[PDB]
């Protein structure tokens, strides 16, 4: 991953109502995330739940 | 620093005192309380010291940086740096000898 | 087990049971004074359980010692009491927001009476806002944390001196009554043999005249000293007999120049040295002369100044002690010993915390006012005064606003980190007003005395010149009514060691004998050896039987600080070391996420607990809604409670408050039990730093004079990244020719300078910055003409507006950065309150994540400080035979010469509870592990354990574990039983020929960042008096170039460049711009003109009227005009 | 802070990446060295990734 | 001293002043605050007060004052110059409220912070830097890292 867009949400000090953990987690724990790809330009994935 | 080669100290006299200044100074007063600006022939007067804004005089007749080194009739500042206002050098005349 | 605090993580620990009580309220120094101050039930409750009488708080004290309020006629009194306060205005949290003080209103109940009439009339009156301590001990002033610290003054009383004649080599001896306020009056002994007495600092004249000015006779004073011959000589060389003579004689000495009568010093000698009006003591000094007097032991309190059998007593003591008397007793007192008394014995040091000062400052307050209500009194008539128009509030709300505003006592907050806040609210400070000056401090008043055992910890201290000036409070002191500081101890009757524990002050603890707390006892309460260790007056330590020990210490840590007892193998350091070690764990940087030590010594726990930066349940329930903003609890009984948490707000030093919850729904929890830790915290527990796998080996010099080499792991998973805080403020104020405005019109500037703001003016929220860049539009008006006040009029009512602007807008400054995230607006017109003269007030606060690179300070526990030298790649660091490279490569010419040995057994036990061990318990448990308590015999990877200083791991055990450890997850050990290993070279592929020392450590960030020192200037601002550049980093200043650069560069014979270096660089108006315009277009740099400097001198001596003027070479004149 | 020059909307937040899988390498050397013309090294090289 | 007079070449007339010179007004600033008080150097309250007793000389000398009154102010304005040049010279010197010591035009060279020390040694610089300093071996000895 190189860069992340979250509704509602401006920079990365704040959190957001209804998550147990603030943005600097999420940020944090989205590190580690394992992903392999194969095409050569910037793809874009998205996660939504409620 | 030139050629100061020597650098001699020695008592001024009345004279050369009246040479130095550019006006005496002759309103005890310092400042205007209310127009925030130097009263003419106290002690600040531009008359005397300078311009306390460059290429400008009290009238405004001069104001640009066109002329240089010449006196306004109706004021009678001369237009230069405000630098000057760091040179220029006033003085009292006294009454009785002190 | 030995836990007190609920659901905190199990941390077994090396450690012989020890349990006659646990740590008491970190912060009761600075609660239950202010408590006792303004009288609050819990502090009377707590009074009488003590089993003292007559409650009385500071504001009752000062209120019933100013009563009665008389004119010189008498014909009027008036008189108050019965003071009570009211609920707080506001909660803290707004307080803080809306830069509102804390306080709450105090009313008091006045009565004014006049004797003729007989009428009485009593009404309440209010007296301004008290500022009120908060829960965690600190007061708020104007939205920022104030703490007041204590303070420690030599205590009121009497001193008997003594001193040894230089020619006569006898050995006199000299009193001295030093008063809470009044005229000072001591006695003095010469080597004629002759007792003398001075007042107010006089000359000398014989006791006998003050003997005589009492009216005795001759006969009587002959009697009373009729065992001393020296008495009888002194009193041979008396002037004349008679009490008017002496008085006469005295109103003279004191007073010349003053008519003499017989019924006038009498009064003054009364109103000087018995008149509660002038001359008085306190409840400290009667205390104190009475326990040295021994006389109505059992008298209370009734009285505060002197008295004849004092001065009577005193010269028997006097007369005694010259004389070489052993044991003395007054008539009716009771026997006491005979003995000079030391001037910084601990026991004559008092300590007036913060409820003396409060209100030292309201008896000086009400002292303004009463002088003040006495002045208008008479004044006006007597049928039309109410006390409403007597008394004016105005002194006393001025002293109290004042004393905290400005007074050296009342400090900020220091912030870094819990453990900050929590030792800077103990510190006890030896400066201050009233007390000794930094130049008057000697030697003597700094080094450690041998009364401080158990009261001052003596090892923790500022180590720059203020050192031994400051001290810290112990663990277990706690202080006494009066201001002496009190110690624990355990009852042993006759080799009996009991439970009961009794409180003592420094003299009972000199007047007994005592024995350390580590001394050998047995199961059932008896001692073993017949000899033990004992710690005796005078510092004295020797070994005496156990047959009449008195009492016996409770813990091994009694004498150490909270900050010194979280350093693990604390005995094994030298003092120096420890001294630095205790003086970095104050300057560590909250990190992103942080880590619980491995090695703790508990200590941390009640550490953290106690802080109050960690949110604790106050009542036990269940939790119903917990969210990144708030946890809703419902009690037992059905009521719900909703804690708030701060997140992302700026500390006093510039880092992150950040809280957390860790509980999370459907959780059962109990009352005192951590539920949203703040900053510097896991689980409840002080984590300051990580846990580093370090190595003990020189590297191919980048790790010279104490450098660090660090892998390039830390910055990948940002392991120590933290992050700063910056506020910036700006404000409009009225200006003469109009008013300020923030706008988004800024004079003649190109719109993409002016992208990022809205249409208030203001940076948008989250938008990037950078040095130069606009943060708030301003514009004042430019000074064309005073606009008069009937145009200013006309168009106010109107509210028209004129175009007559120039910028004055707030940019970044240089070097700072970040992410805007927070925009705070005040205005006077929407009802906030505001300082007089502006009208809107921004503040906007920019945040930065910063990382670890060079020039970053690094700091274990023990002292061992350093600097990041080089940042490896992850694959050039050496690695261990698994393949895990090392995160940091430490030196090892810098161990045996500090003495700091602690560290590297630290080290080897990280890594015995890192990996987990597991002894062998076939054929029993081997002989080392005997005292080992049987919770430390198995352990899973990566557990947590104790080591309590002064007690926990021996050698013999510590070198037990590292034999019995654990394998990885292939079967292999990794380290060897001397504690080295085999490293690879991982920047060649060789092995290293021989093992090395690996182990795991606890490192923390010192706040010495290298991104806030380094700075650079090529051309800038210019200072508009003196044509110098600015000074600072922030006005993009220059460095100063000090003389003793000038005289090292003369030395090298260097002459051009001096002489650029002052001229064309400096305050060259003329050159400066030459040799930019010559470099810029690269032609030779021009000649130095002539400094401005030299020109301001000639014209200072011209004005002097001193012809000066430069010659030329041959003798022609010169003029420097242009 | 490689990826925030872009000057993309406000309301983009810029990651750190890593982009190597690669988690732990190892070796060990076997030496036949008896005195002869019979010595040579073995090598074992042990791979994990992610 | 005579022998000096007479070979060095001097009018002793230099011990006697008709015309008192005046500093310029940027070495004795009058700067306003944003706060409304104006801070005013004390060389300012000197002038003012030693042209207040002039201008009244200047005043009785031409109403025909009796001897002693005009005797009087003569000395005053001669004290009042005295202050000038050199406060604290002789018998209780001038201050101001608060009891401060005001500072004359001697005091602008004599003591540390004068002129002719406090000023002419130090400066500040420019092209100039600083920063932390870190050991580097692989540098030659006359090579340093930026
Ligand atoms: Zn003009």
């Amino acid at each position: 991953v190189t860069s992340i867009r979250i509704d509602g949400v401006l920079h990365e000090f704040t959190t957001v109502p209804g998550v147990k953990e603030d943005v600097t987690e999420i940020i944090l724990n989205l590190k580690s995330l394992v992903v392999s790809s194969e095409e050569d330009e910037p793809v874009t994935m998205y996660l939504r739940k409620q | 620093v030139n050629f100061f080669d020597e650098l001699r100290i020695g008592l001024a006299t009345a004279e050369d005192i009246r040479q130095w200044s550019y006006g005496e100074v002759k309103k005890p007063e310092t400042i205007n309380y209310r127009t925030l600006k130097p009263e003419k022939d106290g002690l600040f007067c531009e008359k005397i010291f300078g311009p306390t804004r460059d290429w400008e005089c009290y009238c405004g007749k001069y104001k640009r940086v066109r002329f240089k080194g010449i006196i306004c009739e109706r004021c009678g500042v001369e237009v230069t740096r405000a630098k000057v206002r760091r040179e220029r050098m006033g003085h009292i005349e006294l009454a009785a000898p002190v | 087990s030995n836990n007190s605090v609920p659901g905190a993580p199990n941390r077994v620990s090396f450690a012989k049971l020890r349990e006659p009580l646990e740590v008491p309220g970190l912060l009761d120094v600075q609660t239950d004074s202010f408590e006792w101050l303004i009288g609050s039930p819990r502090w009377r409750e707590s009074a009488a359980e003590r089993g003292d009488v007559n409650p009385v708080g500071g504001l009752e004290e000062v209120l019933y010692e100013l009563s009665p309020i008389e004119d010189f006629s008498g014909s009027m009194s008036l008189s108050f009491s019965d003071p009570r306060f009211d609920d707080v205005k506001a909660p803290v949290d707004e307080c803080k927001d809306k830069d509102m003080t804390y306080a709450a209103p105090l009313f008091v109940t006045a009565e004014f009476i006049n004797n003729n009439t007989g009428e009485i009339k009593s009404q309440t009156v209010f007296m301004g806002d008290f500022p009120m301590m908060t829960e965690k001990g600190t007061f708020i002033i104007n939205g920022t944390e104030r703490v007041v610290v204590s303070q420690l003054v030599r205590s009121p009383g009497v001193y008997f001196d003594e001193t040894i004649d230089k020619s006569t080599d006898k050995t006199l001896h000299s009193v001295k009554v030093i008063p809470s306020r009044g005229a000072w009056l001591e006695f003095d002994v010469d080597k004629r043999d002759t007792v003398g007495v001075r007042i107010d600092r006089k000359r000398r004249q014989p006791v006998t005249v003050l003997l005589k000015a009492l009216g005795w006779t001759s006969e009587q004073i002959v009697e009373r000293f009729g065992f001393s011959e020296i008495m009888r000589s002194t009193l041979e060389k008396d002037n004349t007999v008679g009490t008017d003579e002496a008085l006469l004689d005295i109103y003279r000495k004191l007073r010349p120049g003053e008519p003499p009568t017989k019924e006038s010093a009498q009064t003054l000698l009364e109103n000087l040295f018995f008149k509660e009006k002038r001359y008085d003591l306190a409840r400290v000094g009667r205390y104190k002369v009475n326990k040295k007097l021994g006389l109505h032991v059992g008298e209370p309190i009734t009285s505060s100044t002197l008295t004849e059998e004092d001065v009577v007593a005193t010269i028997e003591y006097l007369v005694r002690l010259h004389e070489g008397q052993t044991t003395m007793t007054v008539p009716g007192g009771v026997e006491v010993p005979v003995e000079t008394d030391d001037i910084d014995h601990f026991g004559n040091r008092r300590l007036r915390t913060v409820g003396e000062l409060i209100q030292n400052q309201i008896r000086v307050g009400m002292s303004r006012m009463e002088r003040v209500v006495r002045e208008r009194m008479t004044t006006q008539d007597v049928e039309a005064i109410t006390p409403q128009t007597l008394i004016n509030i105005r002194p006393v709300v001025a002293a109290i606003k004042e004393f905290f505003g400005t007074s050296q006592l009342s400090q900020f907050m220091d912030q870094n980190n819990p453990l900050s806040g929590l030792t800077h609210k103990r510190r006890l400070s030896a400066l201050g007003p009233g007390g000794l000056s930094r130049e008057r401090a000697g030697l003597e008043v700094r080094d450690v005395h041998p009364s401080h055992y158990g009261r001052m910890c003596p090892i923790e201290t500022p180590e720059g010149p203020n050192i031994g000036l400051i001290g810290s409070l112990s663990v277990y002191a706690r202080v006494n009514p009066f201001g002496f500081i009190e110690t624990p101890y355990r009852k042993v009757v006759d080799g009996v060691v009991s439970d009961e524990i009794v409180y003592l002050t420094a003299d009972e603890e000199d007047r007994h004998v005592v024995a350390q707390a580590n001394s050998p006892i047995d199961a059932d309460g008896r001692f073993v050896e017949p000899r033990v260790l004992v710690r005796r007056k005078a510092g004295e330590v020797e070994y005496v039987p156990s047959s009449e020990v008195d009492y016996m210490d409770v813990s091994p840590r009694q004498m150490v600080s909270v900050a010194t007892a979280m350093i693990p193998f604390l005995e094994h350091d030298d003092a120096n070391r420890a001294l630095m070690g205790a003086n970095m764990q104050r300057q560590a940087v909250p990190l992103v996420r942080s880590e619980a030590p491995l090695v703790g010594t508990g200590m941390e726990l009640r550490a953290a607990i106690d802080a109050g930066d960690v949110v604790v349940a106050e009542e036990s329930g269940v939790i119903e809604e917990v969210s990144a903003d708030y946890i809703t609890v419902m009690h037992d009984n059905g009521t719900r409670r909703t804690y708030r948490m701060r997140k992302f707000a700026r500390s006093n030093h510039g880092t992150c408050a950040n809280q957390c919850p860790i509980v999370d729904a459907g959780d059962r929890v109990e009352a005192g039990q951590v539920i949203a830790d703040g900053p510097c915290t896991d689980d409840g527990e002080m984590a300051l730093g990580k846990n580093l796998l370090v190595a003990i080996m020189p590297w191919e010099g980048h790790n010279y004079e104490d450098a660090i080499i660090l892998s390039n792991r830390l910055v990948e998973e940002d392991v120590l990244t933290s992050i700063h805080i910056e506020e910036h403020e700006i404000d409009a104020r009225d200006t003469k020719l109009g008013a300020e405005e923030i706008t988004r019109d800024i004079p003649n500037i190109s719109d993409e300078v002016l992208a990022d703001l809205d249409e208030r003016g203001i940076v948008r929220i989250g938008a990037e910055v950078r040095d130069g860049d606009i943060l708030v539009g301003k514009v004042t008006p430019k000074g064309e003409t005073e606009l008069t006040p009937e145009e200013r009029l006309l168009r106010a009512i109107f509210g028209e507006k004129a175009r007559e602007v120039r910028d004055t807008s707030l940019k970044v400054p240089h070097g700072e950065s970040g992410k805007v995230i927070g925009i705070r607006v005040f205005s006077r017109e929407d009802e906030d309150e505001l300082p007089a003269g502006v009208n809107e007030l921004v503040r906007v606060y920019v945040a930065q994540k910063r990382k670890i690179s060079d020039g970053d300070k690094l700091a274990g526990r023990h002292g061992n400080k350093g600097v990041i030298g080089k940042i490896l790649p992850v694959e050039d660091m050496p690695f261990l035979a698994d393949g895990t490279p090392v995160d940091i490569i430490l030196n090892t010419h810098g161990v045996p010469r500090r003495m700091n040995i602690g560290q590297i057994l630290e080290t080897h036990l990280g890594w015995c509870a890192h990996s987990g061990w597991k002894v062998d318990a076939a054929k029993g448990v081997p002989d080392w592990a005997a005292r080992l308590p049987d919770e430390l015999l198995e352990a899973q990877p990566n557990a947590i354990v104790s080591t309590p200083v002064f007690d926990g791991a021996q050698e013999a055990e510590l070198q037990g574990l590292l034999s019995c450890t654990l394998p990885n997850r292939d079967g292999d050990v990794l380290v060897d039983a001397d504690g080295k290993a085999m490293l690879f070279d991982g920047r060649s592929g060789e092995p290293f020929p021989y093992p090395v020392t690996v182990g795991y450590m606890y490192i923390m960030k010192l706040h010495h960042l290298v991104d806030d020192k380094i700075h650079a200037r090529s051309t800038g601002p210019y200072s508009m008096i003196t044509q110098q550049p600015l000074g600072g980093k922030a006005q993009f200043g220059g460095q100063r170039f000090g003389e003793m650069e000038c005289w090292a560069m003369q030395a090298y014979g260097a002459a051009y460049t001096l002489q650029e270096l002052l001229t064309i660089k400096s305050d060259d108006t003329v050159g400066r711009v030459k040799v930019y315009e010559a470099i810029v277009k690269g032609e030779n740099i021009p000649e130095p003109g002539i400094p401005e400097s030299f020109k301001v001198l000639l014209k200072e001596l011209q004005s002097l009227c001193l012809n000066v003027e430069v010659l030329s070479s041959d003798g022609a004149a010169i003029e420097l005009r242009e | 802070v490689q990826n925030r020059a872009s000057g993309a909307e406000i309301g983009r937040i810029p990651v750190d990446s890593i982009y190597s899988p690669v988690l732990k390498v190892t070796y060990k050397v076997d030496a036949t060295r008896v005195e002869q013309r019979t010595d040579f090294d073995k090598l074992i090289l042990d791979v994990e990734t992610k | 001293v005579v022998a000096a007079f007479q070979q060095s070449g001097n009018s002793p007339m230099g011990m006697v002043l008709d015309a008192v010179p005046v500093i310029p007004p940027e070495l004795r600033p009058m700067v306003q605050l944003d706060g409304g008080r104006f801070a005013t150097s004390d060389l300012n309250d000197l002038y003012r007060r030693v042209i207040n007793r002039n201008n009244r000389l200047k005043r009785l000398i031409d109403l025909g004052a009796p001897e002693i009154i005009v005797n009087n102010e003569k000395r005053m304005l001669q004290e009042s110059v005295d202050a000038l040049f050199d406060n604290g010279r002789r018998g209780r010197p001038v201050t101001g409220p608060g009891n401060r010591p005001l500072k004359s035009l001697s005091d602008l060279l004599k003591g540390k912070q004068g002129r002719f020390r406090q000023n002419l040694l130090g400066k500040r610089v420019d092209y100039s830097g600083r920063s932390v300093i870190v050991v580097g071996p692989q540098l030659k000895l006359h090579q340093c890292g930026l």
